[PDB]
RNA sequence: GCUUGAGUCUCGUAGAGGGGGGUAGAAUUCCAGGUGUAGCGGUGAAAUGCGUAGAGAUCUGGAGGAAUACCGGUGGCGAAGGCGGCCCCCUGGACGAAGACUGACGCUCAGGUGCGAAAGCGUGGGGAGCAAACAGGAUUAGAUACCCUGGUAGUCCACGCCGUAAACGAUGUCGACUUGGAGGUUGUGCCCUUGAGGCGUGGCUUCCGGAGCUAACGCGUUAAGUCGACCGCCUGGGGAGUA
RNA sequence: GUUCCCGGGCCUUGUACACACCGUAACAAGGUAACCGUAGGGGAACCUGCGGUUGGAUCACCUCCU
């Protein structure tokens, strides 16, 4: 269930506080962190007709979150894609 | 999901009379409060309370007659999907007058008769009987 | 030691337990007459043979 | 399972065997599986298991016979 | 109604089996969460621990094979 | 003082509290107090029990359940009212028009016994007029000579005799029904909530109704 | 620009949830050995078969194979389908006490994509039990039908294809609103968890009922009650959910 | 004495029945409960195996502990 002493390091970087993980720039990164440790499962085992609903779920959530940041703050979005590299 | 405040507020009115209460409280906006202003002058609402801090709790005291609803047959006509404009002479009357056709006019909030007083129409929000 | 012959085992308490209401006063157990009154009065319940 | 009792019997005493299962697992591993069957019959069984308690609630309020 | 589930808090262990004798019969049969005045949580966790006590030879399966 | 503090008729949880509002009251292991709605609702009760009597009114007492079944017979004999201490037969207000067929039958039996042929027939049949007439006592003796409708009916129960309340809503006649908090707020005109299955309330409420009839005619 | 909407983190729990592999024990088919009998099996009844070439039965050792009695609870997980030993690793989803924020980032659909019990088949292995086609004896005027003994396909492990259902609490989905009781299952905050609890809040599910709907039965906070948003379907049956 | 046997009544359960009890596969539990989905087969209904549901029936007797 998540890797706490890696993700807390992430909120330390992106956040202006330690309690501030409500800003778009920090939350999508914690979401990508989930995906960084999710690759480890979608590489092996092959028969996850259950774990598949998690993929489509968190990817949908992520696609539209960066889809709003794009429509409002291009300052934070271009800095965000340049801060984590979540574009590719 | 509570996208049309007006309609799901009239439900608090509908089921409110069916559940027999005395006071309803819904998220506020002074446009809805202006509707209650018109309703007090007519006798549908009694003493509207615009109490608010940072989370606007408009508290409206529901009125009865002889232990019966004065506002019983009420529903939405100009839906959030089907918003329909009306003129001044094609304008409808709830209960042919024994009820008010609440219309949002070019000035603020009034009735079918008060819209005749303005000489201009608009959104017949709902049929109030 | 009977409720039908004398009275409520407890204050307004029926023999069978049909009346576990300390509001019930007078109404008897229709099976056998248990007029519910305070059990303390059973220190004054006079019967006969 | 194993009943003994050194002397006061004058009887076989297999009452804990029946009090164990006896026909409990006999009726379950003697004939065809048919995975779904018990589920349905426990259905009619459960509704009739609440029915006697419904009869317990049916005897407490009136019965002024 | 018993002074043991009024002092029984947080997962009853699998080491000494003296109190496991108090949930099983002297046959190797477990008592359901309804007979024993114990919430399913507890009667069930005690149970899983007992299967592990079988992989450890604390309690056998049925009495005799 | 609140009548030795009994007014509140303890409320049994399974009471299903629609009446929850009006009752208020504390909650003791089951629940319990019907407070307010009970106490001051009798003052306005006294008011109407005076006015319907000012229009010449009688109270057909409708009581069952063995507890008040005794003061019903006495509170009726205490003033001038008719009573139903025994079983309140379903139809004694609506089907009463056809109960009248038997009322004329009862008034003809009262004839044969008093000034009839209770000494001009087989002892076998004379006793038939005897045992049956006593069945007319427990059934129709408290309405033997009505003719006209009473102006108010005292309904001892709603939790059990809501039908007695329903048939009243067929004549639209004043109902002075005492209730429990699993009953309907409709049908009753002057509700007197709270305790009703208490011998003390029997003395208290029923006596205060017959006595209030006594001053409307005065 | 501001928050009652959506969402994530700090701090935690439970689980027939899925996935790859390995392992424990009983029973069964069968093999070797000591003992031993003439019956075992089956059905309303008979019979095929086995039997002095010693079956069934008992004890010890053991190799394939599939599946987990008792714990089991109109209980739990999930989009649904569907799914009951244990361990190691991976991991999705649901929920909660107290705070921090961008500030409606929300809902759904033709073409499209993915899951898909069981079955059919191709392929490297397999066959204990049951058992399509079929054979023997009977019920029968007849058996390709209830029954029993055998038995190919299938069942299982891994990769794919046609891509189907009573895929049905028959109740489409996101969400708000609408007197209670018996409960069950899983967490949490407050008070002395002295104690088997009292007061509130979310998820799933069952029974009796008010409001309301209804042809009626009844559903009834998980609705068939009240609205808004998005899609599919129907115009009597059959033809046919087929060429 | 009502447990055996013939006829009768009341209550109750059940029905696609009310025109009203070549082979029985459904309607009483039709003496083998039903239907959908799939493969195969036989003059033919339907049956066999696997998954699901209730648009299914009685829970009445005979032996043991308080």
């Amino acid at each position: 269930s998540l890797s706490t002493e890696a993700t807390a390091k992430i909120v330390s970087e992106f956040g202006r506080d330690a309690n501030d993980t409500g800003s778009t720039e920090v939350q999508v990164a914690l979401l990508t962190a989930q995906i960084n440790h999710l690759q480890g499962h979608f590489a092996e085992h092959k028969k996850d007709h259950h774990s598949r609903r998690g993929l489509l779920r968190m990817v949908s959530q992520r696609r539209k979150l960066l889809d709003y940041l794009k429509r409002k703050d291009v300052a934070r979005y271009t800095q965000l894609i340049e801060r984590l590299g979540l574009r590719r | 999901s509570m996208q049309d405040p007006i309609a799901d507020m009239l439900t608090r009115i509908r089921n409110g009379q069916a559940a027999n209460k005395a006071a309803v409280t819904m998220p506020s906006s002074k446009l809805k409060v202006a509707i209650a202003n018109v309703l007090k002058e007519e006798g549908f609402i009694e003493d509207f309370k615009v109490e608010g801090d940072t989370k606007p709790e408009l508290e409206l005291t529901l009125k009865y007659f002889q232990g019966k609803a004065v506002v019983e047959s009420i529903q939405r006509v100009s839906r959030p999907g089907l918003r329909i404009y009306k003129r001044k002479d094609e304008l409808p009357k709830v209960m042919a007058g024994l009820g008010i056709a609440v219309v949002s006019t070019s000035k603020g909030v009034m009735t079918d008769r008060a819209a005749r007083q303005a000489g201009l129409g608009g959104e017949i929000i709902c049929y109030v009987a | 030691f009977c409720a039908r012959i004398f009275g409520p085992v407890k204050d307004y308490e029926c023999l069978c337990g049909k009346y576990k209401r300390l509001k019930h006063r007078g109404v008897i157990c229709e099976k056998c007459g248990v007029e519910v009154t305070q059990t303390k009065v059973r220190r004054e319940r006079m019967g006969h043979i | 399972i194993k009943v003994r009792e050194n002397e006061p019997f004058d009887v076989a005493l297999r009452r804990f065997k029946r009090s164990c299962e006896k026909a409990g697992v006999l009726a379950e591993v003697r004939r065809r599986e048919f995975y779904e069957k018990p589920t349905t019959e426990r259905k009619r069984a459960k509704a009739s298991a609440v029915k006697r308690h419904a009869k317990k609630l049916a005897r407490e309020n009136a019965r002024r016979t | 109604f018993c002074r043991f589930t009024a002092e029984g808090v947080q997962e009853i262990d699998y080491k000494d089996i003296a109190t496991l004798k108090n949930y099983i019969t002297e046959s190797g049969k477990i008592v359901p969460s309804r007979i024993t005045g114990t919430r399913a949580k507890y009667q069930r966790q005690l149970a899983r621990a007992i299967k592990r006590a079988r992989y450890l030879s604390l309690l056998p399966y049925t009495d005799r094979h | 003082m609140l009548k030795a503090g009994v007014h509140f008729g303890h409320q049994t949880r399974y009471w299903n509290p629609k009446m929850k509002p009006f009752i208020f009251g504390a909650r003791n292991k089951v629940h319990i107090i019907n407070l307010e709605k009970t106490v001051p609702m009798f003052n306005e009760a006294l008011a109407e029990l005076n006015k319907i009597a000012s229009r010449k009114g009688k109270i057909l007492f409708v009581g069952t359940k063995r507890a008040a079944s005794e003061a019903v017979k006495d509170a009726a004999l205490s003033c001038d009212q008719f009573f139903v201490n025994h079983r309140w037969l379903g139809g004694m207000l609506t089907n009463w028009k056809t109960v009248r067929q038997s009322i004329k039958r009862l008034k003809d039996l009262e004839t044969q016994s008093q000034d009839g042929t209770f000494d001009k027939l087989t002892k076998k049949e004379a006793l038939m007029r005897t045992r049956e007439l006593e069945k007319l006592e427990n059934s129709l003796g408290g309405i033997k000579d009505m003719g006209g409708l009473p102006d108010a009916l005292f309904v001892i129960d709603a939790d059990h005799e809501h039908i007695a309340i329903k048939e009243a809503n067929n004549l639209g006649i004043p109902v002075f029904a005492i209730v429990d908090t699993n009953s309907d707020p409709d049908g009753v005109d002057f509700v007197i909530p709270g305790n009703d299955d208490a011998i003390r309330a029997v003395t208290l409420y029923l006596g205060a109704v017959a006595a209030t009839v006594r001053e409307g005619r005065s």
